[PDB]
């Protein structure tokens, strides 16, 4: 079995600049021809086989060079040997665009009446199109700080603008939801001079 | 042009057999090429499983040789993967391919004793632009797909990754940014599809 190694799990790059993704094989991939493929996988999609992209290298050491990286190049890059069965892949390298700071637009959503028939109330805070990825979300119920009952989920880097978005979900019982009035999401992030709070009054 | 379409359950029970069908369109599987099954583990690692060639010859990854079978039906233009005695470690996204160039869309197969369950869909109601969405809760196994207005509205859409809740059921939200002036005159519906249970849920999202 040929083992394919990609030592960098990710590579940062400024848009417009160039980047190299490296791959190594435990056994030479020459027979003049070189039996090495490169794939890009965009989030949610099957891998796709790969003018700005160019491949180079010897028999055990390979390089995918991406010239003038665009926001649209983000995703995971894999090499594959097709010299001998079984065909084997490297573990992949994520291309991460480093862009300028961008502050999130914050939105809060109350539990729907439909959900409230169930005895559970989900309260959702949304942070749209921000950079960098790190952000702090805090929930308060009647100004009391919530702990242990919220969950954050974040998108992969946006193909268009190199940002991330994040949902924070507060899960509470209906009874706990009905006894309180004020629901607030407090967001701290690099592009905000002051923490942003979005809130609603129950009903 | 040539396309590959996968079908089969998104859920298989531990110790039982996993079966998947690849339906090939606009090409005959006997004419040429090698027809592969490849799978992607959670965490992105890709593994070539085996192939059936244009002439019906097989080649399997030694890691699997005792459990795998790739077979075909030339007149339906399909080939098939069978994997016996699956464990939790066979949970993966399964791809069929023609060579390295043409891939099927992929089907996630979760190895679990639990039953399928369709999602509940709740509006995320908007309170110059506004965000709105759908909370898609309590389904198993992954995935759901979310579209908006039957695929007419695509720009400004974020559909977050599923998170497995403590109950053992997945949850996610899909949001879209929308003109705040259109909130009373435009209809926004999220179309949720949960293929594993063959369930579609459409939900109209209205301002509060």
């Amino acid at each position: 079995d040929i083992v394919m190694t990609q030592a960098a799990p990710s590579v940062p790059v400024t848009p417009g600049e160039s980047v190299s993704i490296s791959c190594r094989s435990s056994k030479s991939l020459l027979h003049g021809n070189t039996y090495l493929y490169w794939f890009l996988q965009r989030p949610g999609q099957s891998p796709q086989l790969l003018d700005r992209f160019s491949g180079s290298g010897s028999g055990t050491a390979f390089t995918l060079r991406i010239s003038r990286v665009e926001a649209e190049d983000v995703g995971v890059y894999y090499c594959m040997q097709h010299l001998e069965y079984p065909y084997t892949f490297g573990g992949g390298t994520r291309l991460e665009v480093k862009r300028t700071v961008a502050a999130p637009s914050v939105f809060i959503f109350p539990p729907s009446d439909e959900q409230l028939k169930s005895g559970t109330a989900s309260v959702v805070c949304l942070l749209n199109n921000f950079y960098p990825r790190e952000a702090k979300v805090q929930w308060k119920v009647d100004n009391a700080l919530q702990s242990g009952n919220s969950q954050e989920s974040v998108t992969e880097q946006d193909s268009k603008d190199s940002t991330y978005s994040l949902s924070s979900t507060l899960t509470l019982s209906k009874a706990d939801y009905e006894k309180h009035k004020v629901y607030a999401c407090e967001v701290t992030h690099q592009g905000l001079s002051s923490p942003v709070t979005k809130s609603f009054n129950r009903g | 042009d040539v396309q590959l379409q996968e079908s089969g359950p998104g859920l298989v029970k531990p110790s039982q057999s996993l079966s998947l069908t690849c339906s090939v369109t606009d090409y005959s599987i006997t004419s040429g090429y090698y027809w592969n099954w490849i799978r992607q583990f959670p965490g992105n690692k890709l593994e070539w499983m085996g192939y059936i060639s244009y002439d019906g010859s097989n080649n399997y990854n030694p890691s699997l040789k005792n459990r795998i079978s790739i077979t075909r039906d030339p007149s339906k233009d399909q080939f098939f993967l069978n994997l016996n005695s699956v464990t939790t470690e066979d949970t993966a996204t399964y791809y069929c391919t023609r060579g390295s160039l043409v891939w099927g869309q992929g089907t996630l197969v979760t190895v679990s004793a639990a039953s399928t369950k369709g999602p509940s869909v709740f509006p995320l109601a908007p309170s110059g632009t506004a965000a709105l969405g759908c909370l898609v809760k309590d389904y198993f196994p992954e995935p759901v797909t979310v579209s908006w207005n039957s695929g007419a509205l695509t720009s400004g859409v974020h559909t977050f990754p599923a998170v497995l809740q403590s109950s053992g059921l997945y949850s996610l939200s899909s949001v879209v940014t929308v003109p705040s002036s259109s909130l009373g005159t435009q209809t926004y519906i999220c179309n949720v599809n949960h293929k594993p249970s063959n369930t579609k849920v459409d939900k109209k999202v209205e301002p509060k």
